[PDB]
């Protein structure tokens, strides 16, 4: 019984720290995201 | 002799890169900002150090780097005609008194011109 609620008790703490390497690239997004960039027109999706 | 004056402040002025900025247009506002340059190039920018957040407008020529886009100074806008610039002339030789007559041609138009210019309050 205290295993199937052990592994899901880690499950969140494993999201979370794969949570912390999400918000890394999310930083590392927002520093690739500078405001000069251009204007183009889309062709064909 | 005014030139040797100009060459001293002239080593900020012109080694280091400031006035080579690209005049355009700006379109949209986003409070981003959507300029058309005048080789019709669309691009998105944002403002400066100094760069006032109310200064920029709607319909209005910033100019911007030509490396790195960024808005420097704002600039008067309706900067293409050049016609108009000559059709404002300055202290006319015909004077008021040169106009003969006591008639009511005279006393008619400074009511509704002169007068409003130089009392508004009357």
């Amino acid at each position: 019984i205290r295993i199937f609620r052990s592994e899901l008790q880690r499950l969140s703490h494993e999201n979370n720290v794969m949570l912390e390497k999400i918000k890394d690239n999310k930083e590392k997004i927002k520093n690739n995201r500078q405001l000069p960039y251009l204007v183009a027109n889309v062709v064909e999706v | 002799a005014p030139s040797h004056l100009w060459d001293i402040m002239g080593d900020r002025q012109r080694l280091g890169e400031e006035h080579p900025l690209q005049v355009a247009r700006c379109t949209k506002i986003i409070k981003k900002y959507v300029i058309n340059l005048k080789q019709i190039a669309k691009f998105v920018v944002g403002l400066g150090e100094r760069v006032s957040p109310t200064d920029i407008e709607e319909g209005m020529r910033v100019g911007v780097d030509r490396s790195k886009y960024n808005i420097e100074l704002p600039l008067p806008p309706r900067i293409d005609p050049s016609v108009t610039m000559m059709t404002v002339e300055e202290k006319p030789d015909v004077t008021y008194s040169d106009v003969g007559g006591c008639k009511d041609q005279i006393e008619k138009l400074r009511e509704v011109v002169e007068l409003p210019l130089l009392s508004p309050e009357r």
